[PDB]
RNA sequence: UUGACCUCGGAUCAGGUAGGAGGACCCGCUGAACUUAAGCAUAUCAAUAAGCGGAGGAAAAGAAACCAACAGGGAUUGCCCUAGUAACGGCGAGUGAAGCGGCAACAGCUCAAAUUUGAAAGCUGGCUUCGGCCCGCGUUGUAAUUUGGAGAGGAUGCUUU
């Protein structure tokens, strides 16, 4: 019959080997992802503590500099990427971590899920590195995590840490050991 | 599903085959991670620089107002000032 | 001992006068370009490794931190002012120390530094 | 060689190369060393007018008397 | 026939055009009534020959002086409008690319250069 | 005829069936050179041409390789 | 931060996770070209000690070679061949590194690390910029790379008495009769 | 329905680059046989010739996972002696270094493993009135700081542009 192009056929079946070989759990975590709700509470409140652009950056500092020709507090922004998130996380300053589920030399999460469990870092799994991108105006992004937050909304940002931590965490917590896959059937 | 796939499948599988153990797939007995580590990892003290207002945006400043007054570039005109101009 | 073409490899040295001429231009160039300062780097007095040279001294590759820091000769300046460093050397002993440190000084109490500008 | 013998019966020049050496054998400038340097003097001699030590290694020849320069 | 140089560098475009044409019109029809009792016309054709390749010149140094000029601040220019040098010339790293140098080394060579010294005997 | 004319070399050695060159082997970018024959390197050597290029090369390196005129140039 | 445990993680080579995920690679890997491009390093940590930087002008290509012998063995490495075949594919690069990324039964896979050395974001650059220069043309074909530091015997002390300055150039000194003006 | 991301392609799109020559010297790969041993096969010839690939005015090597056993030396290269010594060998033919010592020349450095996180501070292109404006690369990491005979951070008081 009809031949299909060959980078189709090596994406479909790297899909169906991905999906139905033996997995080790440490991989397999990752398909099991937040639910809509949760991931629009939390892109809520990361959406109101997005990092600025260049052009509002610059447009800021073009006001200072005219203002010293003729006061603030820390700024509190998401913070991304992945040596820097780590270093938080290992320090205990990150408050809640969101890592991305499709990162292609997944070797550099692996070990996410873990060490924010053992450090004692809340922390999910979310669907989209372009969306984690989006939010820090990059083109992607594998990893964020928040620190700390203005006043107005800390109780917001704690209640949704009890949320994934009663609601992605718990139901992760038997299903985050073992193996996935497998053809038997 | 279908043949060729579940071919393709048994052949990665017969790739990743173990038949020396027992129990080639086992539960993940998590000895290390069900303790919690309660202090940083880091006992290195915490620069002076995540305290103080940054540098690095003192000098683009100072480098932005050294610009004005050389009159290389414009100065601020609030956004509603743009807007009834053009 | 001439089993193999020796023929091809046969290296004469009709050019050793015209290469020491050669040597003696470079040094001259090299005063031309360093004209008050010394063609050569100061060197610390090294004692020779085996038994059989222990007795006799030479000329090492450069002088010791401790021993820099001993002469009151900081190690960032050293270089720049004509004296040779070496990292790797170790002192050991209160003996060599206190002759490369009296070295130092002696060459110190004969210098002549020019301000920067 | 074949290009050396075409060169002699072709009527193009022989481009001739300058003497000019990579570094120069005299100091030269306003400074008091130039004003005083004898180019017709060797390094050691015109050390030892000045009052200076040229090289200050190990002695590794016979030296001419009045070296002054070779510590 | 023969004109010298420094007129045709006085003259246009236009004007140096009129005169290669009337020099390669001479220059045929001489060539066309040469083949017979060729005597002083040798002489005119050689002269008028180094008088059209004195006008060529002239037009394509100017014409390539106001490529030059309009060419003065725009980034590339035609290859014909390139010095030549080497291929490894061309190749080799910039003047300002070959001296750069890290910040850290430009520090060290700031607060510690080499020094002017001299030893007393 | 067993070898006909080249367009690399010139010569009558391009083989007429085969189509290449004995002499340079015109369908290879490499033209045939050998060490185990020194007079064949010399009878095609650099310098035994024309030289249109090359020749001029040491003069433009005599002047460093300059542009421009010379002042005062008409 | 991530690249000390991807380190860690480099150095457990049959753990499930590394292989698991050496074998699915493995198999697209087959199923591609000999030398092709590769978007980027799938052992960063490795790479990046090698000195990749996500800028411009450098380029990871990934290259599977035939495993086994030449009972003569190819006293040239089978990384070394790697760097070769892709320096010839793309020519106008500089073989920076290289490094092991997989092996199957027939084949063992490298990524090789390569710079642009006209491309003005590596020109400008006091710490890749001496690769501009034109003595490293091809360090592959020379020995130059780390496979060619290896191979050549590059090492200090009396193990590598022979071939520590260059084995020919030793084997010319040794052999050369020197007879100087006054015997 | 629409818009990202990722991956794989097309374009007589824009800017570039490679090929060939030369090859005395240089860096690799590959690699003989005659001959000697009054025969000859181990050996020698020779890690040579031929063949293939790749540079420059030099190349290569190079700042110790070194030498040493010392009262220690101190990146690399080359000359002299070491020394026809050690070592290996139908222990025959023979093969055959190196440390130390004297000299020539000397010069040291850049990264990866750190969170800038109180602010990607970094860079390639295009447009230019050439002064500063856009798109892009990049957080799966571009600047600064640091490179283990080190270093960082605070404090401290001098000294440097
Ligand atoms: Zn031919």
């Amino acid at each position: 019959m009809v031949k299909w192009p060959e980078y189709i056929r090596l994406q479909r079946q790297k899909k169906i080997l991905r999906m139905r070989l033996k997995v080790p759990p440490a991989i397999a975590q990752f398909q099991y992802t937040l639910d809509k709700n949760l991931a629009a509470q939390a892109f809520k409140l990361l959406n109101k503590y997005r990092p600025e652009t260049k052009q509002e950056k610059k447009e800021r500092l073009l006001r200072e500099a005219t203002a010293i020709k003729e006061v603030s507090k820390k700024p509190y922004t998401v913070k991304y990427g992945l040596n820097h998130v780590v270093g938080l996380i290992e320090n205990k300053k990150a408050s809640l971590v969101l890592i991305a589920n499709d990162v292609d030399p997944i070797e550099l999460v692996v070990f996410l899920p873990a060490l924010c469990r053992k450090m004692g870092i809340p922390y999910a799994i979310i669907k989209g590195k372009a969306r984690l991108g989006t939010l820090v105006h990059k083109k992607t992004a594998a990893v964020v995590a928040i620190t700390e937050v203005r006043s107005e909304d800390k109780n917001e940002l704690a209640k949704l840490i009890s949320a994934v931590k009663e609601g992605y965490l718990e139901k992760v917590e038997d299903t985050r050991k073992r193996w996935g896959g497998g053809i038997m059937g | 599903l279908s043949r060729d796939e579940l071919e393709l499948i048994r052949k990665v599988q017969q790739g990743l085959i173990p038949d020396d153990v027992e129990d080639p797939y086992p539960d993940t007995v998590e000895w290390f991670t069900s303790v919690e580590e309660k202090m940083p990892l880091s006992a290195a003290p915490e620069p002076k620089r995540r305290f103080i207002p940054s540098k690095n945006e003192a000098k683009q400043i100072m480098k932005l107002v050294r610009a004005i007054r050389e009159g290389r570039i414009l100065p601020y005109k609030p956004p509603e000032e743009r807007e009834r101009e053009e | 001992h001439f089993r193999k073409h020796w023929q091809r490899r046969v290296r004469c040295h009709f050019d050793q006068p015209g290469k020491k001429v050669t040597r003696r231009l470079a040094r001259r160039a090299k005063a031309a370009a360093l004209a008050p300062r010394p063609v050569d780097k100061l060197r610390p007095i090294v004692r020779c490794p085996t038994v059989k040279y222990n007795r006799r001294t030479r000329l090492g590759r450069g002088f010791t931190l401790e021993e820099l820091k001993a002469a009151g000769i900081p190690r960032l300046l050293a270089p720049t002012i004509g004296i040779a460093v070496d990292h790797r050397r170790k002192n050991l002993s209160e003996e060599s120390l206190a002759a490369n440190v009296q070295r130092l000084k002696d060459y110190k109490a004969r210098l002549i530094l020019f301000p920067r500008k | 060689r074949e290009l050396q013998k075409r060169k002699r019966r072709s009527s193009r020049p022989t481009i001739r190369m300058p003497n000019r050496r990579k570094k120069a054998l005299n100091p030269a400038g306003n400074n008091i060393i130039a004003k005083s340097w004898n180019k017709k003097e060797t390094l050691s001699q015109n050390y030892t007018r000045f009052g200076l030590v040229a090289k200050l290694g190990k002695a590794t020849g016979g030296t001419a008397p009045g070296n002054k320069a070779l510590l | 026939g023969k004109v010298k140089a420094g007129q045709l560098w006085s003259k246009n475009k236009e004007e140096l055009t009129k005169i290669l044409g009337e020099l390669k019109t001479e220059l045929s029809q001489l060539r066309i009534q040469k083949i017979s009792s060729s005597g002083a016309k040798l002489n005119k054709i050689h002269d008028l020959r180094k008088s059209i390749a004195r006008v060529l010149t002239v037009i394509n140094a100017k014409q390539r002086a106001q490529l030059r000029l309009f060419y003065k601040n725009k980034k590339y220019l035609p290859l014909d409008l390139r010095p030549k040098l080497t291929r490894a010339l061309r190749r080799r790293l910039s003047k300002e690319d070959a001296s750069r140098v890290l910040e850290k080394t430009k520090k060290r060579l700031t607060h510690f250069p080499q020094r002017k010294y001299a030893v007393k005997a | 005829k067993t070898h006909g004319l080249c367009r690399r070399c010139g010569r009558r050695s391009l083989h007429n069936q085969k189509k290449v060159c004995a002499s340079c082997g015109y369908p290879a970018a490499k033209t045939r050179k050998y060490n185990w024959s020194e007079k064949a390197k010399r009878r095609k050597v650099t310098g035994t041409g024309r030289m249109r290029y090359l020749s001029t090369v040491p003069r433009r390196f005599k002047n460093g390789f300059r542009t421009g005129v010379p002042k005062g140039a008409r | 931060g991530a690249l000390k445990y991807l380190e860690e993680l480099s150095k457990k080579k049959q753990s499930d996770v590394v292989r698991f995920l050496l074998r699915v690679r493995c198999w697209e890997y087959r199923q591609l070209n000999v030398i092709h491009r590769a978007s980027r390093p799938s052992r960063p940590d490795k790479a990046r000690r090698l000195g990749y930087k996500a800028k411009q002008g450098y380029v990871i290509y990934r290259v599977r070679v035939r495993r086994g012998g030449r009972q003569l063995k190819y006293q040239r490495s089978l990384r070394a061949t790697a760097e070769e075949r892709v320096g010839r594919r793309c020519s106008n690069l500089r073989v920076l590194n290289s490094y092991w990324v997989n092996q199957d039964s027939t084949y063992k896979y490298y990524e090789v690390i390569l710079v642009d050395p006209n491309h003005k974001a590596i020109r400008r650059d006091p710490r890749i910029n001496w690769i501009c220069n034109p003595v490293h043309k091809h360090r592959e074909c020379r020995g130059l790379t780390s496979t060619g530091k290896k191979s050549r015997g590059l090492n200090k002390g009396h193990r590598f008495n022979k071939t520590r300055a260059g084995r020919r150039k030793t084997w010319k000194r040794h052999n050369t009769l020197s007879l100087w003006r006054y015997r």
